[PDB]
């Protein structure tokens, strides 16, 4: 009947091709602003179709009970909820909902949804033991630090005769009215924020006439401060993504103390731990939906082989004659390599695009390149005739050959759009079929279209999802509360007041920058609705991530003489030989930290130095002297570390020498790299490191060569537009109101003192382009780059504040392909590169040298087994049922109970809470100590001897008597002991370790790799050592912008270190570059004094400072990943002994 | 950076000598303006006098005995200061006794002009025909105790690991 005529409609494809559309019309409708023609009845247009097409759904399938079977599948299950809230608002994220039908009704799709939510099943094992992990570090991170972010810099008011301000006749009233204030305070100028100065003896001092107050306001907004648990935690869980880390250790630092780097070390390298411990549980996931992809669909490649073989049991002459002229050549190989010459020979040509270019230049790259565009018509044209042009068609880079001609003669008719030129240089992929490994990259970029092109969509609608999300929830509000935000109501560079902006800031806050954006939203959003989006945008946007960058991976699968020569020999064959060098090599190195600026300051030190290299170098000269007469001139220099002694002692040759040049204080500054020979364990690391690096050659080689391509690109569209008309003054942009040209921006400098600057880091050459994109692979000072992009308008002229805002584009559609699949590639060959000698090449196993190997296996014993039985029933009148109390099970559990009460009282501290809840708090931590001091010595009586035994028991003991120390100590008292104090109390808390299991497993795998992690920082600190000596004798004493603001400098070895570190993990290394790169004056005094040592200037050169940073972050990226390897070949090690 | 030392007080007859005194304000940074007043005791008797005055020009004090020989190689220019160093031309044995240097500042912070005083204090010692300075002759000497000494260890051990392989030489 009436019924069943439904039914024909809604099995059709051709009445879903048009719910494909008003999904399609839908998605690109709630996009822009509203407009009021298209009003409501649009709003109720796409309100009834999924109507029409929900009662088609259900007036197919029955009555109620029909209508109910219906809703057994959950994807008909949503489209209820989307309806049935649509509907509803005739009397919103549920409009956005709406965007969700683009899931249902793909049935490629719902396989995914079904794995990522399957996968996200497995996963929650490793939650908790994270967020566990995370809240230990917290009441760690709380109790240190408790209103140490608030600490302002505070005036102290004027003793003066007259009454102006008298406070030295009445300072009583006003106090906690006055240090609230912020004109009375201090903010050096371009800080929306105060100065945080804490009065520990070494950190961070406030100019005089200003004292270090408690009182203020909060950093940022009030979403930093430790005070209060939440935000502590936020703080700490941000530390552990690295999303503008930076900042915090920065004002952590300066607010506490100077020494507080050991907590950012704890802190930095678990957080980075719990990460990998996340993605090797998607490891261990991904391979599982993997598996069942070989499992079952051979079984069904068998299923349907079975069950199918059951079944079956002049002018006309030349114009073939000069096609072939044409045919011949070009089946010859001397047209081939001839056109890879060409190719290569094209992008150089290209890429000389220095910046000015007189027309001696403007007239040879316009002329050069025409030539090339003969050379790649007669290409195609001679190709064209060869094979039949649908032949030729149907290889696609014939076909995206032919592509690029019409684009290449597009470019003569313009005589913009010049990025058209650079779609030549697209062709060097065709040179990959004889290259090896660029035929990894474009088998990855192609595979995201292929065969995992279902899941690349998953990420492209997810992505998406949220740029409606954020425009729809938050979109108005930027509107109306503005001005908490900007100074002047202007509408920042980040904002929800439009789709595309919103975009980006879902496409930042997936690159894990998403504090600089939440800091705003929480405030003109709101406080819970704001955190509920990213907190979201995270968890499910990193997950997404994960599978795509794990599944790329996987889917890319004289007798005297002779006597002396000996002895020689035999000396350094000693250990006493030996380990006396290593105490001279030690010592030697460590007055070598004390060169910088404080050494003019101490007069002895000064002239110890001095003396002491002259013997230090003479125990070398020996050493040099007794190395040859040992092994002999033949095998000393064919030794690859021998080397080195023979150079840096050498260079000690040439120093001495030169009083019968300051060339020579860079080679001494590199001596102690030669302890590298030396130690045993540092050399398994340089040893597995070198195989690493022939590889890396080779990976390294293709990006430079992908990038290029970007960095020829980006001098086009961007070369001297950065340059900006800048008052002094502010430092703000001339408006454009007035000096749209420069040459106009000259006539104001000569009545006025304004002046019209580079922008530093730019893409003025392909070269100086390739250092600015570098920048914006690794996330920082990226945001400075694009501000001056965005706004760029010609080559003369002065970038208005918000033109061409369409070029995010660029770096978006840089930082996926030149990021995200460059560095995919990058680990698909080192995690295949660390498969071959490990199995191939590896004596048993890496990165432990020959007695680590014993303990890693007397640590393998220990988990596997370790179980004793009943003990000491030990009955009697003075102890009997004393060993029910040890071991029944009403008592095991409860001890869990008495440290999660004893845990949450210890989580309400927070800070200006009054006495009598401290009081209360005090009086709660002394029952929490007598109950179990009272419990372990219950244990000790009950068990005698045989108790002592468990570790964990030892281990109850070891922190019940650490506990008792804490109030004694408390009721003695300097601020800084007392509260280290209380960092004995949090141990109370590792105790629910045992309970865990889940935790206890993965957690001991920590310490059955903790050796191999010993040498891998190691060789890590002597890096750092390295860079920090050199980094004094040049980069001291530049002038102080940006991150060298006044403890992160390169004074001494005491800020140095502290500032590198900061930076190994790439973080703010922009911060660290500007003050190098710039050089003379404006913003060089040099000739400047600085009052006290004895060089002049505070210039920054830009070949040493540019070199610094980048060997830095290539020696960064490889030994921070090389320590990822040595980890994950071990939680990965663990799942195969385990499953079977 | 900036770091302040304290000066020399040993010195030699017939001489240039640099008393430099350098007050390093508590955040180098902010915009100061500056004068030095340079104070002497005698071992006459616990007199103080004038003898240096500076303010963007050179500030002479008459002081006969110190008159018409000084010097500013103190900060110049941006009269921000910090380093007040003068120099005592042509030293004779009458100018030993102690100084004492006023930086006195009125930073102006930029919200709030402020002053704030520093005193550094320095005994000259004029001392004839001018010595290494004890820790120069000192380091000097401990240099050659070491290495000598190691000098020894080398044909100890080579003389005594040479007696003891020739000997199981005849064995071979
Ligand atoms: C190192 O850092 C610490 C903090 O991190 C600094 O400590 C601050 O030092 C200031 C001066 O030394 C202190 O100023 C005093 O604070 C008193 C606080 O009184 C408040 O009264 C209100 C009234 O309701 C209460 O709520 C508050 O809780 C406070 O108790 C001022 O009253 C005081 O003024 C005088 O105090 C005397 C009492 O001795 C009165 O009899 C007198 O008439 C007058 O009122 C003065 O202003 C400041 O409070 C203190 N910070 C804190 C948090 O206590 C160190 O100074 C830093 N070290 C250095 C060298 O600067
Ligand atoms: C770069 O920024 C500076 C700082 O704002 C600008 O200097 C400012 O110039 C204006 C005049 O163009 C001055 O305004 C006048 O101030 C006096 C107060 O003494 C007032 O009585 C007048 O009615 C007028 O408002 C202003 O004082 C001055 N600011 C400072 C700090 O000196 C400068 O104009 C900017 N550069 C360019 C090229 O515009
Ligand atoms: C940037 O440079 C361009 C030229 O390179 C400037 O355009 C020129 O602007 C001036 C005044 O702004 C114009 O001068 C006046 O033009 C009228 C037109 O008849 C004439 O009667 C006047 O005697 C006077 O010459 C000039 O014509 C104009 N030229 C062009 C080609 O546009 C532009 O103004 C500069 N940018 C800024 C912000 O000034
Ligand atoms: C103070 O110390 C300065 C250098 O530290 C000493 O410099 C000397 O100054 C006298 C000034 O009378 C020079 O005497 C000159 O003699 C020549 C020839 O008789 C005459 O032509 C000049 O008019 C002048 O009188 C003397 O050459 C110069 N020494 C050197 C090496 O250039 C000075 O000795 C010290 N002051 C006193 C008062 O001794
Ligand atoms: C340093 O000062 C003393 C002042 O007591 C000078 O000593 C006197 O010098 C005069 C020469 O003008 C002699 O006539 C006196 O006899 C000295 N005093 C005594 C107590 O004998 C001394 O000359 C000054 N130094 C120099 C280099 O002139």
């Amino acid at each position: 009947p009436i019924r069943r005529g439904a039914i024909r409609v809604f099995v059709n494809s051709a009445f879903n091709f048009f719910i494909m559309f008003t999904i399609f019309s839908n998605c690109i409708f709630m996009t822009i602003s509203n407009p009021p023609a298209w009003s409501k009845i649009v709003e109720y247009t796409f309100t009834g179709i999924y109507t029409f097409e929900v009662i088609v759904k259900v007036l197919s399938r029955g009555f109620c009970i029909g209508h109910f079977t219906f809703l057994r599948d959950p994807w008909n299950w949503l489209d209820f909820s989307v309806v049935t809230m649509t509907y509803i608002t005739e009397f919103r994220t549920f409009r956005v909902l709406r965007a969700l039908k683009t899931i249902t009704i793909f049935p490629g799709l719902k396989t995914i949804v079904r794995a990522l939510i399957e996968s996200m099943k497995q996963m929650g094992d490793v939650v908790i033991l994270t967020v566990f992990s995370l809240a230990v570090f917290t009441l760690a991170g709380m109790q240190l630090f408790m209103g140490n972010l608030r600490h302002k810099c505070i005036r102290w008011p004027i003793s003066n005769v007259t009454l102006d301000y008298e406070s030295a006749y009445n300072t009583t009233f006003d106090f906690t009215a006055y240090i609230e204030n912020e004109e009375n305070q201090y903010f050096l100028d371009g800080a929306l924020d105060a100065l945080l100065c804490g009065n520990n003896s070494d950190a961070g001092k406030c100019p005089e006439g200003y004292t270090c107050m408690k009182a203020g306001r909060n950093p940022n907004y009030g979403y930093t401060n430790y005070d209060n648990f939440a935000w502590t935690f936020l703080c700490l869980f941000r530390l552990m993504l690295q999303d503008y880390w930076e900042n915090l250790y920065q004002m952590t630092l300066r607010a506490a103390g100077k020494s507080y780097m050991v907590f950012f070390i704890m802190v930095i390298f678990l957080g980075s731990f719990y990460l990998i411990n996340l993605i090797l549980a998607v490891v261990a996931m991904a391979y599982e939906e993997q598996n069942q992809a070989t499992l079952a669909e051979a079984q069904e490649k068998e299923a349907e082989f079975q069950r199918a073989v059951e079944q079956l049991r002049n002018c006309c002459g030349p114009w073939v004659f000069l096609k072939k002229w044409v045919h011949f050549v070009m089946m010859d190989p001397f047209t081939d390599l001839f056109i890879t010459l060409c190719i290569i020979l094209n992008t150089l040509f290209m890429s000389i695009e220095h910046h000015p270019m007189n027309e001696s230049f403007q007239s040879l790259l316009s002329a050069g390149n025409l030539v090339f565009t003969t050379i790649f018509a007669a290409e195609m044209v001679l190709k064209i005739i060869a094979l039949d042009p649908y032949y030729y068609f149907q290889q696609t880079w014939n076909i995206f050959d032919s592509i690029i001609v019409s684009l290449s003669l597009l470019e003569l008719g313009l005589s913009g759009m010049s990025v058209l030129r650079s779609l030549r240089l697209l062709r060097i992929f065709k040179l990959a079929k004889s290259w090896p490994t660029l035929n990894i990259l474009i088998k990855i970029i192609c595979n995201s279209v292929g065969a995992l092109g279902n899941l690349t969509i998953v990420l492209a609608i997810i992505v998406f999802i949220f740029a409606l999300v954020g425009f729809q929830l938050f979109g108005k509000n930027y509107k109306e509360y503005v001005c908490k935000i900007s100074d002047d109501c202007e509408l920042p560079r980040w904002h929800m007041n439009d789709f595309f902006h919103s975009f980006l800031i879902v496409f930042r806050a997936l690159c894990g920058e998403w504090i600089e954006t939440m800091w705003d939203c929480m405030e003109v959003g709101g406080v819970p609705m704001c955190l509920a989006v990213y907190m979201m945008v995270i968890i499910i946007g990193n997950l997404v991530m994960l599978n795509l960058f794990l599944a790329l991976l996987l889917s890319s699968f004289g007798k005297i003489w002779w006597n002396l020569r000996r002895t020689c020999y035999t000396i350094v064959e000693h250990d006493y030989f030996e380990t006396f060098i290593i105490f001279m090599i030690l010592l030697s190195s460590g007055v070598l930290a004390f060169e910088d600026i404080y050494i003019w300051r101490r007069r002895v030190i000064k002239v110890i130095l001095e003396y002491a290299d002259k013997v230090f170098t003479y125990v070398f000269i020996v050493e040099m002297l007794l190395k040859w007469v040992a092994y002999g001139f033949k095998r000393y220099f064919t030794d690859a570390w021998c080397w080195l002694d023979f150079v840096i002692v050498g260079a000690s040759i040439m120093g001495i020498t030169s009083s019968l040049i300051k060339n020579l204080r860079t080679i001494r500054a590199l001596r102690p790299l030669r302890a590298l020979s030396r130690f045993e364990g540092m050399k398994v690391v340089v040893r597995a490191l070198l195989g690493a690096i022939p590889s890396i050659m080779n990976v390294l080689l293709v990006c430079l060569m992908f990038w290029l391509i970007f960095s020829i690109m980006g001098v086009n569209l961007f070369a001297g537009k950065f340059y900006r008309c800048i008052n002094t003054t502010t430092d703000e942009i001339l408006p454009v109101e007035e000096v749209n040209n420069r040459s106009d921006c000259m006539a104001l400098m000569y009545t006025n003192e304004v002046r019209w600057v580079n922008l530093k880091v730019n893409y003025d050459n392909a070269g100086m382009g390739y250092l600015s994109l570098l920048q914006v692979s690794t996330f920082k000072g990226w945001m400075d780059i694009m501000y001056a992009a965005v706004d760029s308008r010609e080559v003369e002229d002065q970038p208005i504040y918000e033109i061409n805002v369409y070029m995010y584009l660029y770096f978006v559609i840089f930082i996926v392909f030149g990021a995200f699949f460059t560095l995919n590639l990058f680990i698909g060959v080192i995690i295949d590169n660390f498969n071959r000698q490990k199995q191939k090449l590896g004596g048993e196993d890496l990165f432990m040298t020959e007695e680590q190997k014993k303990y890693y296996n007397a640590m393998k014993k220990l988990g596997s087994k370790k179980a004793a039985k009943c003990i000491p029933r030990p009955s009697n009148v003075v102890q009997g049922v004393v060993y029910d109390i040890v071991t029944q099970p009403f008592t095991d559990i409860f001890i869990m109970a008495l440290i999660c009460i004893n845990m949450v009282a210890m989580m309400v501290e927070s800070e200006d809470q009054s006495q009598v809840k401290k009081d209360i708090l005090s009086q709660i931590n002394v029952i929490f100590v007598i109950i179990f001091t009272v419990e372990c010595l219950l244990k000790l009586l009950a068990l005698r001897q045989y108790f002592f035994t468990v570790g964990w028991n030892v281990f109850d003991f070891a922190v019940v008597v650490i506990s008792i120390i804490g109030l004694l100590l408390s009721d003695i008292i300097s601020p800084t002991l007392f509260r280290v104090i209380r960092l004995a109390r949090i141990a109370r808390v590792l105790r629910l370790i045992r309970a865990a299991k889940g935790i206890r497993t993965l957690l001991f795998a920590l310490m059955m790799s903790l050796p191999a992690l010993f040498n891998i920082g190691l060789l890590l600190f002597l890096i750092m050592f390295i860079f920090s000596i050199f980094g004094m004798s040049n980069f001291a004493y530049v002038k102080k912008q940006g991150g060298v603001d006044d403890i992160f400098n390169f004074e001494t070895f005491g800020n140095s270190m502290i500032c590198l570190f900061e930076i190994t993990t790439s973080a703010g290394w922009d911060g660290l570059l500007l003050p190098t790169l710039n050089t003379g004056p404006p913003d060089c005094d040099p000739d400047v004094e600085n009052p006290g040592t004895d060089v002049r200037g505070n210039c920054g050169n830009p070949g040493k400072g540019i070199t610094f940073f980048c060997s830095y972050i290539i020696l960064s990226f490889l030994v921070v990943v090389n320590m990822y390897i040595a980890i994950i070949l071990e939680n990965f090690g663990v799942a195969q002994e385990e499953s079977s | 950076a900036c770091v302040e030392v304290d000066s020399d007080t040993e010195a030699v007859v017939g001489h240039g000598f640099k008393l430099g005194c350098i007050s390093c304000k508590m955040r180098g940074e902010v915009q100061a303006s500056a004068t030095v007043d340079w104070w002497f005791m005698a071992k006459g008797e616990s007199e103080f006098s004038h003898i240096y005055s500076y303010i963007d020009m050179t500030g002479m004090v008459n002081d006969e005995r110190f008159l018409d020989r000084l010097n500013w190689m103190g900060s110049k220019n941006t009269f921000d200061l910090q380093d007040g160093s003068i120099y005592i031309l042509n030293v004779t044995l009458n100018d030993t006794g102690t100084y004492r240097c006023y930086f006195d500042r009125t930073l102006t912070f930029n919200y709030y002009e402020f002053r704030t005083n520093i005193n550094k204090t320095i005994t000259l010692n004029v001392v004839p025909k001018a010595t290494r300075g004890t820790a120069s002759i000192l380091s000097e000497v401990m240099m050659y105790v070491s290495i000598i000494g190691l000098q020894l260890w080398l044909l100890v051990e080579m003389v005594y690991c040479y007696r003891k392989i020739a000997a199981a030489g005849e064995e071979a």
